[PDB]
């Protein structure tokens, strides 16, 4: 009897029970009809849970026992190319999942001894980020915006950028319709980019504690390689959808509200999920492996989505987040509108991890673009109420217009190494002063054009090794010069 | 098996059952001798269900037999439905008769599962210029509606189901959540005129009873539907079928009133905590099945002008297109007064609906955005100083607005004039002529309420 | 003449502006203040 | 006696104890076959405790046993903790081996009395241009850095570290109560391999700790500060030790976590009805008595990035110096983003950095608040409908704003632009002068990022 | 014709014997049915067909219909029309009639909003001429 | 003459004290006999006539009048005087002395604010000069 109970209660997903004298936190709990529960309180009297599954089945006076083990998910390299849902069952109809390991879905990140500085570089193919705001393997960036701007285009493109490069990827989709994950898995097939991701759906119409649990299930499933010595690359399409659903769970069990009817806990709610991507080092590899593998260090890269109301950043979510992750990514209605596809703000969307994470060419190249867009946008802002002003501030407007107009990219059209220091030289050395704000776009695609059915050898050393001295320099220099005249854009 | 009343305050009623057969949630009940119903909505202890009266409390003591069904709200679904008013019950409200139908299906059902889901996204074909082109819709998508009262909102919708009728041989289910009585009256009586009537099954919540009855009556309407779709013919090839909800907004206010009523702890603005889940119950059984498909047509209502509200918030999460109905193109004499600027798409985009398509669309645009900011410079300084350019924008908007106007099926008893189901082929065609700049010569007035193209042409040849 | 023309239309395009930033942060204050009264009285009506 | 669990909710357990041997307030327990420890915080009766948990509850169910070590938590103090990393504990996390100490002090101890208190002392130079203008340090003070997310706090801080504690001889105490794993791992391996690591001691309790090991943390780093003031060498040596505590918001944060479920009425904005007195008796313990000093620099977090919240609002009579720093500002690109406005300090005063000090500040305060009142005029009108001295003000003021940005050495790897440091003179002088009448033909472009002033003359021929 | 003189104050009343009588709260302290209460008061003013008339009276009167107009009236803080009661009664009735405070002193004594005073009904209502 | 530094403090102090115990809140989770503790505490500032000194000290002193002054200190929020406590207070007080943070920014050093500010006694309170 000390491991069967009793249901009293069922009210909104929520199930009291009477008995279960020995059962520990968190563990797994088993209805009648394979219904699967976990515990949330232990009163004096009875024992509080919510049920991961669909609750209308379940009435007063039925059974229930308790597994023995905490919460767990099947992890492994099988799981390659498959649609589970938020407790790894599949339901893509392809048949089931042939695990061997299983892993805890709650647990702490390492130590402070056990990590390493970030400065392997993660490309995604765009100018706007690859340039200003850097992504490196353990590093978390968050990409922050509004409602239809075009987040989750950005992390389809990284997803299918890491086709060559080796490292493999989790797709969690909290709180969607069910017609976009259909839409977003064909796409991913369509490119190949199915051979090595994992996909992880939690629908509107599913329960609320299936929302919730989902993102750490992910992350548990993309730990496995980062605790092997390889990479890996993880997606939260909204982790808003996650904190309505903790919200409402929250309410449902009587917890005393405050800002924005939000609860406590949510800061920790939100950190200790991404406080779990990490680069770790050699030693940790080696004593997680018992000497199997050796010199080796595993990483995991996050990349959370967060949605706005207005284009208000300083609100309580938004910005809690904000505090935790090492940068953010901001896509602004207002430019999307405009026309201006990739729509990155700058002045307001940072990077923590900084050069470290560049090859040397990118990182020489690219200094300080950011910091003067960001005053160029305030000059711009503020400078419609003058009449004669001296050279300097034309300057500044035009070099900020062009450099505007430079970073403005197509769906689908990853940009190698070699394309972005091209064209990042072209406008730092001035070369674009002369040609017209407009046809920007077509310049620079013309002289990626030329450069690439031309220079063929110093293009591929560039790509192959982000290096560069004064031969190279003086290379790109000559080119763009002999590209200058007797070519058309 | 049987139970007995223990409180009674308000709608709210609780009812103490047996050890064992307590019902589960949903699960409709009945009172022995009088008329009213309840609905399970949670359990307490020592057998006890916490419910709602779907009726009136008045006359009614502690000590009653109740009766358990067993199961969810059933309701008559079928071909008899057509052309007859019903409650949430499903019970005639219209002295008409019992409905025939005999079978039924209960109103509380799981969404169909990720590997139900069409395998493509295909166009819903209206015959109407302006929503084909501009705003086009897609089989299993969401539409909402943005106009007042005075500006042709239900000529439209019966405009909707006379056409689907007529051309994807469908059938369609009104819902009106919340409604007035006068303007309900006002609708049967124009519907039974116009000859659209019996085509067309519809459910009445009143916006005088209790919030119970308000907030399930959109499910009646679904479960109709979803009838409607999987009825099978030869060869399967289901049917694709509609569904108009008067007012989503009122669906969530009576939501919030329930919460409150039950007791549990407000949410933010004083919304109940479980908001979006119960929005998502609904708007997740709207999908196109390999068999057949469900396209929905909802009035939305914005309260206080504030976009941020949790509700709007809410409800745009699943919309796909918004058709936004102007006073000023009514009253301007063009009809359907809808706005070619204002209203939106997420199918206008050019992987869906091809290059073209998309092509026109956007230059359509660019001409009347044009058209409208130098409208106010020809009325601050006038038609003069202008160059030719202009002038030709100017009148090729012109011919565009007229264009975008065409009679109706509906309203051939009161003018005479026959009605249009003009294709999209044709619709392209003659958009993509008028801006390359052939019809640069026919005067402005052949293109107003003419339909198709070669009927331009007829028509500026007679003048 | 035209200057004032000018200058009148800027201005107006200014107010507007600035009339629909104010009006967001109405919207938000307005918001906040129903949440805060609704968790007072809810709590004031649990401790009796 | 033995313990035995009665109740597990959340990181609160309560211990049932027998009728004579109940534990103190504050006395640490322990769980037989489990790492994890427990501390008291209130009495119920019965012999009933309610704790919290210092650790993680895993596997934790109701019905195990407890030991009482009838003693509060005690941490290892003294010279051998230089160069060390330990967690809340007291124990260490640098696989370096054990510390070899016997010394223990209590982890809770009252604040000194009224009549140990010193007065302040001289000036301490930090080498920032609008700290040393607008906000003077002193030495044995408190500092505090008031600011939203993402607006620079760590980095100010770290420029502060880089600048002050160069040119020092003594200890240092840095903790970390619930801020970034990853800036861990970099303090440490700098310190290390830039030699300065043998002085210097280290406790960590980071973000993703339980509420418990948050919670205490800061105690321990303020414990070991109080040794190291306190201890004499022989002659009577002092030490001037330092204290670098992050983000203290957290503190608050975990005991509104605990506070509900300790069983306490809410208060305003849901925060614990006990706030302001936990602020105290922390805050009151950071203090320089008549036989030691310390100097300590605080971070503090501000929710939702207003100052009315009261959680920073009470911390801004705990301070001698407040800096704040504002968004706006730092969404311009101007770093450090520090706001000249409501930012001050008790050591402005004519009787302690001069008279010229003081009328210089003045000044420049009172020309930036009379062009922030300008706002809106130049928002609805142009700048044309002025007066010329109210565009001299606005000019002046943008410059003055221009010329409070000045680079980092430690936000090189951020930009790549080299470090400037600048002595106060040379800051005196340049206000001065700008605010004199001169410096009206440079451009406001060429006070971007400059340090001094001659450099501002250099730079204005390029740009 | 009925008329009643404030609604504002019965919704006050009702407030009270609500909160008095433990109702759980809601916004501005509002018990949870307050739409329902004037929602089932203002749906009976309504007019009734000759058979209903016919069959009430049981053949005593016949080719006669029967009618019933109500005017309430709410009062409004000022202005504010975005408070609870306001806008479940303004979503209740077939129109509005706008009284302004700045038009009474401006010397037009009716003081009638005409711009956002609307009645749905329109002219279907009014004599030929 | 008495000084209070700040009464703000010692409002805070009795509310963790009373929900301590247990006690309703009310706004701004203040309970009740708030307005009592700050009322009854200033009603002990006055002059008293010679004939109570007299009977007091039982003939000690004669001819004598005593006086207490008090002078309590109040913090408000961003200038917000429409709180709990700001308004509790000040309509006890026989007078206000307003202190705007915008006029000490600017240079007004005693930054007080004329025409907001008031003194019921008046000019019975000065010296005849
Ligand atoms: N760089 C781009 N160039 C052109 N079109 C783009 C670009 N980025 C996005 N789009 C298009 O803009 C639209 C944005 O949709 P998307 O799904 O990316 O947005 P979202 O932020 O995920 O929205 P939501 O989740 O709210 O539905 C899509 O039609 C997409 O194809
Ligand atoms: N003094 C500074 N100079 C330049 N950039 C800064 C400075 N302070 C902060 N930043 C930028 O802001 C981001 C966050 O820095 P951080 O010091 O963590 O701010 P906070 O601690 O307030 O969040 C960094 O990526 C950095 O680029
Ligand atoms: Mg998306
Ligand atoms: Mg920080």
């Amino acid at each position: 009897a000390k491991n069967e109970g009793t249901i009293v209660m069922v009210s909104d997903g929520i199930v009291r029970i009477h008995g279960l004298a020995d059962a520990m936190y968190g563990e797994m709990i088993e209805f009648d009809g394979g219904l699967f529960g976990m515990a949330l309180n232990l009163e004096q009297d009875s024992v509080g849970a919510v049920v991961l599954g669909n609750y209308l089945s379940l009435q007063e006076g039925q059974k229930a026992r308790c597994t023995g083990r905490v919460l767990e998910v099947p992890v492994g390299p099988e799981l390659l190319g498959r649609v589970v849902d938020a407790l790894g069952n599949p339901i893509d109809g392809k048949g089931p999942i042939d695990a061997k390991l299983t892993d805890a879905v709650e647990k702490v990140a390492p130590g402070v001894i056990w990590r390493q500085s970030v400065d392997q570089p993660v490309q995604t193919g765009y100018k706007s980020v690859d340039t200003m705001i850097p992504v490196g393997r353990g590093q978390r960036e968050l990409i922050i915006g509004d409602r239809q701007t075009g987040k989750t285009a950005m992390a389809i493109d990284a997803i299918i950028a890491q086709k060559n490069s080796g490292i493999k990827c989790v797709y969690v989709a909290i709180g969607q319709k069910q017609s976009t994950i259909a839409n977003v898995v064909r796409k991913l097939e369509e490119t190949g980019a199915m051979a090595y991701t994992t996909v992880v759906a939690a629908a509107a119409a599913d329960p609320a504690a299936m929302q919730y649990l989902a993102p750490y299930s992910g992350c548990t499933m993309g730990e496995y390689f980062r605790d092997r010595g390889e990479d890996a690359l993880i997606i939260y399409d909204d982790l808003s959808k996650q904190a309505v659903a903790y919200r409402q769970i929250s309410l449902l069990l009587r917890r005393p509200p405050g800002r924005e009817a939000y609860p406590g806990d949510v800061f920790y709610l939100h950190s200790r999920l991404l406080e779990r991507a990490s680069r770790v080092s050699a030693e940790y590899v080696e004593k997680f492996t018992n000497g199997a593998v050796t010199g080796k260090t595993g990483s995991l890269t996050a990349l959370p989505i967060i949605e706005t109301q207005a284009g208000d950043v300083s609100a309580f979510v938004p910005t809690n987040v904000i505090s935790i992750t090492d940068g953010q990514i901001f896509l602004e209605t207002s430019l999307f509108n405009a026309g201006i596809r990739p729509a990155v703000n700058a002045g307001i969307s940072v990077s923590r991890v900084g050069g470290s994470a560049q090859t040397k060419i990118i990182k020489k190249l690219s200094g300080g673009i950011r910091t003067a867009l960001a005053q160029y946008r305030e000059l711009a802002a503020f400078a419609q109420f003058a009449s004669d002003l001296d050279e300097a501030t034309r300057k500044q407007l035009e070099h900020g217009q062009r450099v505007t107009e430079l970073m403005k990219q197509k769906q689908y059209a990853p940009y190698s190494i070699a394309d972005q220091a091209v064209s990042v030289y072209a406008s730092n050395e001035g070369y674009m002063a002369d040609v017209e704000v407009k046809k920007i776009v077509d310049f620079d695609a013309a002289l990626i054009a030329y450069f690439r059915s031309e220079y063929a050898p110093l293009m591929k050393q560039i790509d192959e090794t982000g290096d560069y001295n004064k031969d190279i320099e003086a290379a790109i220099k000559a080119g763009i010069e002999s590209f200058k005249a007797t070519q058309t854009y | 098996s049987s139970g007995r009343i223990i409180q009674i305050i308000g709608a709210v009623i609780d009812v103490e059952f047996e050890r064992t057969s307590v019902p589960k949630i949903y699960d409709a009940l009945q009172v022995d001798g009088t008329e009213t119903t309840l609905e399970v909505q949670q359990q307490l202890g020592d057998g006890v269900v916490r419910t709602i009266a779907m009726g009136s409390t008045e006359g009614l003591k502690r000590g009653l037999t109740v009766t358990s069904t067993n199961a969810p709200i059933s309701v008559p679904v079928g071909t008899a439905t057509l052309g007859r008013i019903m409650d949430v019950l499903g019970r005639p409200i219209d002295e008409a008769g019992p409905v025939a139908t005999e079978e039924r299906l209960p109103i509380h059902r799981q969404a169909p599962s990720y590997a139900e889901q069409a395998a493509s996204t295909d166009l819903l074909e209206t015959g109407i210029k302006v929503i084909d082109l501009l705003c086009p819709f897609a089989k299993g998508g969401k539409v909402g509606l943005f106009g007042g009262a005075g500006v042709g909102k239900t000529v439209n919708m019966m405009e909707l189901i006379n056409n689907i009728a007529k051309a994807h041989s469908g059938l369609s289910v009104f819902a009106g959540v919340g409604e007035r009585t006068r303007e309900g009256n006002d609708f049967y009586h124009e519907m039974k005129d116009s000859n659209v009537l019996d085509k067309v099954a519809m459910v009445y919540g009143q916006m005088n009873e209790p919030p119970g009855n308000r907030l399930r009556v959109a499910l009646t309407g679904l479960t109709m539907a979803e009838y409607f779709r999987d009825e099978k013919d030869e060869n399967g090839k289901g049917r694709d079928v509609l569904l108009f909800v008067d007012n989503i907004y009122r669906y969530t206010l009576a939501g919030t009133e329930v919460s409150a009523l039950l007791g549990r702890m407000p949410s933010a603005v004083g919304y109940q905590p479980t908001l979006a889940e119960e929005m998502g119950v609904l708007q997740e059984r709207i999908t196109s099945t390999k068999s057949g498909s469900i396209t929905s047509i909802q009035a939305v209502y914005v309260p206080a002008d504030d976009l941020t509200d949790p509700s709007p918030a809410t409800t745009f999460a699943h919309l796909d297109a918004t058709v936004v109905l102007s006073r000023d193109i009514a009253s301007s004499g063009i009809y359907p007064a809808i706005d070619p600027l204002d209203s939106t798409s997420r199918q206008l985009d050019p992987l869906v609906v091809g290059q073209e398509h998309y092509e026109i669309a956007r230059a359509v645009q660019n001409v009347l955005q044009r058209y409208k900011e130098l409208k106010d410079i020809i009325a601050i300084l006038g038609m003069d100083e202008l160059a030719e350019e202009d002038k030709l924008v100017v009148y090729r908007a012109r011919k565009i607005q007229r264009f975008f106007s065409q009679p109706f099926h509906v309203a051939e008893v009161f003018t005479g004039a026959p009605g249009k189901l003009v294709p999209l082929k044709e619709t392209i065609r003659g958009f993509k002529g008028l801006l390359a700049g052939e019809y640069d010569h026919i005067p402005e007035q052949a293109f107003y309420m003419v339909g198709g193209i070669d009927e331009v042409i007829a028509k500026a040849e007679k003048l | 003449q035209s200057a004032r023309m000018v200058a009148m239309k800027a201005a107006t395009d200014n107010a507007g502006q600035l009339i629909k930033d104010l009006q967001l942060i109405y919207n938000k204050l307005r918001q906040a203040a129903i949440t805060q009264e609704i968790s007072e009285i809810v709590g004031g009506a649990a401790a009796v």
